[PDB]
RNA sequence: CCCUCGA
DNA sequence: GGAGAGTATAGGTCGAGGGTGTACCACGTCTAAGTCGCAACTGTTCC
DNA sequence: CGGAACAGTTGCGACTTAGACGTGGTTGTGGGAGCTGCTATACTCTCC
């Protein structure tokens, strides 16, 4: 155990596996808005991270 | 190479033998490198007194009943390991209880040694009618953390010798918690708390104290390789 | 709206 | 009167990134851009 | 911290224009794509 220092008291399964990064991320994710644009059609909040949008 | 912003050591005392210490802010990461360490030096590095083994006349082979005593032999035990005592010796010392008639037999009724100071005088050891006596020896030792009994078996043990689990360690129970404390953009920085409790022989403070003393002089062996050696100062 | 994809 | 058939309705939520123009000529009708003058209109400059 | 006198600017208002732009006429043939690979249920119409 890496904080403690005490070594976990079983076995546990160890080795290489390939790990792929996928192409969904935080980054293009993480979205928030106090107030922005609004449609000029139905005057609610735009939609999506794009156009700085609210939730639905 | 740095130097980190002064944590502060606090202390919210909760009774007379249990407190709380809180160490903050840490650098994130260093809670859990003073934590396991501050808990097992508190609970083995500090040393004290305890009863390693018992004589009791009247029981030679089988262990089980005290004739003219209510408490059976290994309830005997059990109120005598909690037995909190003081030792300036160094060298195994022997004490002595007798009792007769009916009443209860505490603590306080021990006569102590020279140099030994029982601080739970009023524990209750057993109780006894008009018919039995209790005659007890104690064997107490100074020592570290806790040994358990068969560490204590004499290879030329007497007959009637027992042995007992010994609880050197002047603290009895030792927890710790890392939490996050935030300074300035960084919300991950280090809080560590100690819960200590400790016998009446020691307060929390002073075993705070006397553990951090051990664990300088233990790093300050590693210090000691290069004087000119540079690193975290704060 | 549609295409394609995430839970 | 009464039965089949023909027509009507419904069918999960929230997110991310993308997304378009074959085809008559030979002309008059109008317009889409102007440069250019007086009023009308802004500004200083006083006494 | 007024009321004329006097001298710089937009700015509306005409008109010529040159080209986009829509109009005349319009006379041998010559009739679209796309699809239909959804299920299940209630109920009026409509053929009988």
């Amino acid at each position: 155990d890496g904080r403690s220092g005490e070594p976990f008291p079983y076995p546990v399964t160890v080795g290489y596996m390939y790990i792929m990064k996928l192409h969904h991320l935080v980054d293009d994710k993480i979205h928030a808005r106090s107030t922005g644009p609004y449609s000029m059609i139905t005057q609610q909040p735009l939609g999506g991270k794009a156009q700085f949008g609210g939730q639905r | 190479m740095l130097i980190s912003q002064r944590p502060t050591l606090s202390e919210d005392v909760l009774t007379d033998n249990r407190s709380q210490f809180v160490i903050e802010p840490l650098e994130p990461g260093f809670g859990y490198t003073l934590g396991n360490s501050l808990r097992r030096t508190l609970l083995s590095s500090i040393p004290g007194a305890a009863v390693t083994s018992i004589r009791i006349d009247g029981v030679l082979h089988e262990f089980t009943t005290v004739p003219g005593v209510k408490e059976d032999v290994t309830e005997i035990i059990l109120n005598l390991k909690s037995l909190v005592v003081s030792s300036e010796e160094d060298e195994p010392v022997t004490m002595y209880l007798r009792k007769q008639g009916p009443g209860e037999v505490t603590a306080g009724d021990i006569v102590p040694p020279a140099g030994v100071t029982v601080h739970n005088p009023g524990m209750h050891i057993a109780t006894l009618n008009d018919k039995g006596k209790l005659e007890v020896e104690l064997v107490v030792e100074r020592g570290r953390g806790y040994v358990p009994a068969v560490q204590n078996r004499a290879s030329g043990a007497e007959i009637g010798r027992i042995p007992v689990d010994s609880i050197y360690s002047p603290v009895l129970k030792v927890t710790y918690k890392v939490d996050a404390t935030r300074v300035e953009q960084r919300t991950d920085f280090d809080k560590l708390i100690l819960d200590v409790e400790t016998k009446n022989s020691i307060s929390p403070r002073d075993a705070l104290a006397s553990a951090g003393k051990t664990l300088v002089e233990l790093f300050g062996l590693a210090r000691e390789l290069n004087v000119e050696a540079e690193g975290i100062e704060i």
